[PDB]
């Protein structure tokens, strides 16, 4: 016999993983669709399970032995500047929360699919969005034992259905990708949500946290960016497998349009908002940045790309570009003005920001400055004073609604983007839509969107009621988690909110 | 460029923003989840409820409806996914609590011990006292045609990995249908390995599909493995039917005591490498299962009549179609050289009492149903030559 | 909440299949679809459905038999049929807003504990892809006055 | 307190103090060894030339005589604990590559493999189908007496780790020491594990040490352990007498031909766990053994005849001894049922052809020795009863 | 037979540890000494091989996740 050392690597295990699958009557789809899936398609890499467990384990060794050992003996938790500090209790939450339903969404797509390989290849995106969901979570975990305000990373999961930036982000990463055709759900997930979005801001992100002194956010997100190049392999595999259908070229352009447009209205105002009035040092202009990634890389590139088999550009696209330069700005203000309803704490443009703001975008003062001054006189920051932003909007004529669709938050009379403001009546209840678009897809499809706004839910009550139902309260019972300034002293509590006296109104009552 | 901890003038900025006095008192990351053990574990605080759930799914936080549905109305997820029902769908806890690092910790071990042990074993010329018949036969046909109940019991999960309610489960599953395909994987593996030792050794999978399609033997397993993958949609239906009834009857028999202990009175050193790591992974399985289905569900406060009611049913259904497996596969006795005490009657009249005996304590007794242990012996050994 | 109150205990009398077989498809019918009777139940109503259909699950497990429980309707009819019944009601439907009234009212008639999950599940799912591929077509064709018009919607203002 | 990163007036003054450019080009670490493979590898780097040696013995890098030494002149290191001679003694490579924590790496997957392998293997109650004389008398006794064995050729490494001459061959000797030590472990670790499962089984080493010490059975083995361990002092003879020529051909037989090989034809599932990880340490430490006395030194370019010399008469002498070892062993069959090819007179006389005929092929054609593999099995088959 | 999962621990393996020696004639010393050990003298801490080599493991991978990404980044 031969008596020479081998072995059996992956790459030969892989070579029979075609044959696995056996025809029968019943090997079908369970959930409704419009394509047919390519029984002859093929997988890029050539994973296995236990070298998928390989190189996982090989990641998380390094990455955990770095945040457990190395940065606590620096201290490095409490030398990043506070406004980052709070920026982080929204941005790795609302990350968290996306990255646990591209699971829902991959493992539907595997159930989709029809050849081994295919299947092989969601099975591995299923794993590394388990594994991204986790690191998310240990992200808030540290900043929990060692920030020096853990109020608002302690308890995210229970305290963020409070305000209205989190409706919006629901829509887009988790019923964008769960809810309807797989096909519409992969390119809401993968052509449009990674490839688009996600890749590019979890690059931006840590650059950000670096320049505003974290260190705690580039070792966890550099190595969660390493696992995404095969879920766009995924997605070019999915875009591939569907092109011989005629379907294909009756809907294809129908669905990246719609989830294009879907993705856009609420990542264009966040990010910028986030990045912009959350933060120290600023790093570069978000006009310039958004520019470059979706209009040059994503708008450019992958489209060319993918052109081959049919795909066309997006016909919203002239739209998202025409708002993608105040949109952010009108949703800081209605970030500002709706304060007490977040969790975390906020801070007004001082001197400096205020230069840097005029100088970036010349006509910020006139409009946004102004009004940021004359609150911060009224009493802004004062506890003692009482001053609402929202009531004082109200008496003054400016008036707040949210899209039906997007669940985004609209102030028309001081809003220097795009779409207006449109009422409509059905069926003995009234609707409120504020672009093209989304009046076009709740017009065709009435009954997808049915979500309740926070002025129907909550109109009519106190607001220290609302916080005080909402577990919004610190520790103490009184304090309130989030805060309209960034000091350690002369904080709010809910006597203060309860001296003011705001009442929810409706806004479409007329 | 300029970082905000190794800059000095942005260090001494920071510095002087920074408070020095904490503003709160709790640093404990999700103190709010009830813990199962005596104190709240890693597993149970990163994992628990991120799932978010309005009000309307039990144990839900949030408030509301889903803000886009599928076409015609179905939620993204909803109760009419699953017949049984529950005060708290965030109950579960995985006896072993894994989330991703030990559990992908644990399978490289095992990889990378795998390979050192196919090099030595090569190294040391090993295969050279193995019965040339069974290795011939039996092994490279049927041990190879178990592959295929394999990968269809992994795909399987595929409709529980999509409409499942709770988080923890969502990992349990994931983890149970990663576990089948490393099995069937590994027994290609043990093929390709012998393939490269011993001449004239076919490892290609066409001898082992027309197995698994056409042969008599396996008739009554590929039956009970497609109602069980693309027969019903009810994710609580598919993990009870595929890892509580048929798996722990037919599975455990074929892969414990037909090829396991057959390979040790016939000189065979490699099988029982890759069936210890099978039937490891087969206990790390039932551990999860029979929490989720007896701690959980059967047992209830406000319901579990209901859930006993539907869990009956469908372990008489699918009993009835893996005592039917079991009285067809029995027939490959035949094919192998007489041994005393373990190829004759005897011997599996005593091989199926273990079966259904350990089956009958782990899952009948804790559930409610009633098994006469000698009538399903009778049954199976009905087909016996 | 009150209102949630009182309707359990309106639920909790309920001791009939053919009782909250009624109760349950009424409720559906008034408050549930864009197409409801009423919205005087807007915030509530999805609690009070999972209410009902608690109840009705309870009296099902108590009062049928496994043969009933796997293969009848709740109103003791025959899955099968109704489910062939439905397919070729929807496969019928000549415009989309026909075809969008069939799916939403088999969602609001036959709908878990009434049907039997697994029934159900496959014949939304057939309704379902006849819906969205006869949607789908000619989507941006129309212009938003004349989806205004088709849709019967009444404009109350426009900025 | 105070930090010289993260301090700005102290990360200033650093800054102000470093200067701007490289004041050299060379980045390798220990760039002058000379490498083995293509290029220098990081076991290389951190393991050659960490022993400081005078240019007085071979390949030295020093010079000079050493600071202290014992009562009456003897040296730290000289070239006086060896017969073997060489031009350079930095010259051995494991072919493995292993330093510290690659090692333990390994080991560590090993020891939590199988723990879990045993919680499984114990909820799975795999040992009712077991052999009851071959577990109670032959298993429980012989297999208990193999550790002292195990533990002798352990204990012969201490000379070794202090007299070696270079810094390769001390973590080549240490390691394979530790390899013996874990199999003695290992071989207790089932005796208790057995002990926990079945009622009545004695796992106390009473029996195994009057086995080892009093049996006629192993009355040839303990004589060769004992010479190797305290009657002979050269730590070149110490290694070849102990991995190249008894333990290759003696327990090469005892463990892989006797107890693995009657395990699978007997019904044992659990002894095959432990022999695997046992064979894979042999074939581990064999390879290092193998390169440092053939490579190095038996193809020395300018001495080589002299070593060969030397080796053959080692070679001689033990395995004479393990000669008679194997004659006084070989009557452990009259203990055990029999089984036709295994346990007659045939089945022994192709172990021994296939074990004697392995150890030609892989030592002896390389050293020079002539071996006559019939007349080695006709002597150790004249003790069959 | 009894069917609950159990495994054995280290502290169990090094309590045998002892009766690994047996006596012979020429089971001495091979280097010159003054002093003569006692055969009764115990150990202070339970460390067996594989249980070394968990630990000694368990302390490199922090010591180099550190070194190698983090003082490096
Ligand atoms: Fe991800
Ligand atoms: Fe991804």
């Amino acid at each position: 016999v031969n008596r020479a050392p081998v072995g059996v690597e992956p790459q030969e295990v892989h070579k029979w993983l075609q044959s696995f699958n056996w025809d029968f009557k019943e090997n079908r789809t369970k959930y409704a669709t419009k394509y047919h899936m390519a029984n002859q398609t093929k997988e890029q890499f050539k994973v296995i399970a236990k070298e998928y467990a390989r190189m996982e384990a090989a990641k998380d060794e390094r990455q955990f032995g770095t945040l457990l050992d190395g940065l606590t003996r620096l201290g490095a938790g409490n030398k990043v500047h506070p406004r980052w500090g709070e920026t982080m209790k929204v941005i790795s939450n609302f990350l968290e929360v996306g990255e646990y339903n591209a699971i829902a969404a991959s493992a539907m797509l595997w159930d989709s699919a029809t050849a081994a390989e295919q299947k092989n290849g969601y099975l591995a995106q299923v794993l590394d969005e388990i594994r991204h969901t986790h690191q998310c979570a240990f992200i808030n975990h540290y900043y929990s034992k060692h920030y020096h305000d853990p109020a608002g990373h302690n308890d995210a999961r229970r305290t963020r259905a409070i305000g209205p930036l989190w409706k919006g982000m629901k829509r887009v990463f988790a019923d964008g990708f769960i809810s309807g055709d797989a096909v519409e759900c992969s390119v809401n997930l993968q052509l449009v949500g990674e490839a688009c979005f996600t890749n590019p801001l979890i690059v931006a992100v840590t650059e950000w946290a670096s320049a505003n002194g974290d260190e705690i956010t580039p070792t966890v997100f550099l190595s969660v960016e390493t696992d995404e190049l095969r879920h766009m392999a995924n997605g070019y595999q999915t875009v591939v497998s569907i092109a011989n259908d005629p379907a294909a070229a009756k809907y294809l352009n129908t669905d990246l349009n719609n989830a294009f447009w879907t993705q856009q209205k609420y990542f264009t105002p966040a990010l910028g908002y986030l990045f912009e009035y959350g933060s120290k040092f600023k790093v570069e202009p978000w006009v310039k940045t958004w520019n470059r990634w979706v209009y040059e890389d994503w708008g450019g590139i992958w489209i060319g790309r993918l052109g081959k088999y049919g795909v066309e550009s997006p016909r919203s696209l002239r739209d998202a570009k025409t708002d993608a330069y105040w949109a952010h700005h009108d949703l800081a203000l209605a970030a500002y003005a709706l304060w007490p309803l977040g969790f975390a704490r906020l801070a007004l443009p001082d001197e400096e920001d205020q230069e840097w703001f005029e100088a970036n975008y010349p006509g910020w003062a006139d409009h946004y400055g102004k009004i940021y001054n004359e609150w911060k006189k009224l009493g802004y920051e004062d506890p003692k004073s009482g001053f609402i932003p929202y009531a004082w909007l109200l008496a003054n004529g400016h008036d707040v609604y949210i899209d039906r669709v997007s669940q985004v938050p609209f102030i028309p009379s001081l809003a220097k983007g795009s779409g207006s403001l449109r009422v409509h009546e059905f069926n003995g209840k009234k609707h409120s839509l504020t672009d093209d678009w989304g009046e076009r897809m709740w017009l065709s499809e009435p009954e997808r969107y049915e979500c309740h706004n926070l002025f129907e839910q909550y109109e009519g009550r106190e607001l220290s009621e609302v916080i005080a139902e909402g577990h919004g309260v610190r520790s103490d019972g009184k304090t309130l988690i989030a805060q309209p300034h960034v000091r350690g002293d002369n904080l709010w509590t809910l006597e203060d909110i309860k001296r003011a006296g705001c009442v929810f109104p409706n806004p479409l009552a007329k | 460029t300029k970082r905000g901890l190794t800059d000095p003038e942005r260090a001494a900025i920071i510095a002087a923003a920074v408070p020095d006095h904490a503003l709160d008192t709790q640093r404990k990351y999700h103190y709010f989840i009830q813990p199962r053990w005596k104190r709240l574990s890693e597993y149970e605080q990163l994992s628990c409820y991120a799932q978010p759930n309005p009000d309307w799914i039990a144990g839900g936080l949030d408030w509301g409806d889903w803000t886009q549905k599928f076409h015609g109305g179905r939620p993204s997820w909803g109760n009419e996914s699953t017949e049984l029902r529950t005060t708290d769908w965030y109950r579960h806890r995985d006896p072993a609590r894994r989330w991703h690092a030990p559990y992908v910790k644990d399978k490289s071990e095992e990889a990378r011990y795998t390979q050192r042990f196919l090099a030595a074993y090569s190294s040391e010329g090993s295969i050279r006292t193995i019965d040339a018949y069974w290795r011939d036969e039996i092994l490279n046909k049927y041990y190879g045609a178990l592959l295929y109940n394999e990968y269809g019991l992994f795909n399987a999960h595929s409709s529980v990995g999509r409409d499942c309610l709770s988080d923890t489960i969502r990992q349990s599953a994931t983890f149970a249908g990663l576990d089948k395909v490393d099995n069937a994987q590994m027994i290609q593996m043990e093929r390709l390995f012998i393939a490269k030792l011993v001449p004239g050794f076919d490892a290609s999978t066409d001898v082992p599909k027309k197995i698994w399609t056409t042969d008599p033997i396996y008739a009554g397993a590929r039956g009970a493995v497609e109602e069980i993958w693309q027969g019903i949609q009810d994710w609580n239906e598919i993990l009870w039917a595929g890892h509580a009834v048929y798996d722990a009857t037919f599975g455990q028999f074929a892969r414990r005591e037909f090829f396991q202990r057959l390979a040790t009175v016939y000189g065979d050193t490699l099988t029982p490498f890759f069936t210890a790591q099978s039937q490891t992974y087969f206990q790390t399985t039932r551990g999860a299962i029979e929490d989720l289905f007896v701690y959980c569900l059967a047992n209830d406060p406000e319901f579990g009549a209901h859930n006993r009611t539907f869990l009956n049913a469908w372990t008489e259904h699918y009993l009835a179609r893996s005592v039917t497996a079991l009285k067809d596969f029995v027939g490959i006795y035949a094919k192998v050289e007489k041994v005393a005490g373990a190829t004759d009657r005897a011997g599996v009249s005593e091989a199926l009492q273990r079966v259904f005996g350990d089956w009958k304590v782990d899952y009948a007794d804790k559930i409610g149903f009633n098994i006469d242990v000698d009538q399903k012996v009778d049954a199976v050994l009905a087909g016996f030559k | 909440n009150s209102t949630r109150t009182e309707w359990e205990g309106k639920i909790a009398k309920l001791n009939s299949v053919d009782q909250a077989t009624k109760f349950i498809q009424d409720f559906r019918v008034a408050y549930s679809s864009p197409f409801r009777k009423s919205y005087d139940l807007d915030v509530d109503y999805q609690y009070i459905e999972r209410k009902i259909e608690e109840r009705l699950s309870v009296l099902k497990t108590e009062k049928l038999s496994v043969a009933d429980l796997v293969t009848k309707a709740t109103t003791g009819e025959d899955a099968a049929a109704v489910e062939a019944a439905w397919i070729a009601k929807m496969k019928a439907a000549e415009s989309k807003y026909a075809a969008e009234r069939i799916h939403i009212e088999f969602r609001q008639l036959y709908k878990p504990p009434v049907l039997p999950v697994n029934v159900f599940l496959r014949t939304d799912a057939a309704l379902g892809t006849i819906l969205m591929e006869l949607r789908n077509t000619d989507y941006y064709a129309t212009p938003l006055e004349g989806l205004r018009k088709e849709r019967g919607v009444k404009v109350l203002h426009l900025q």
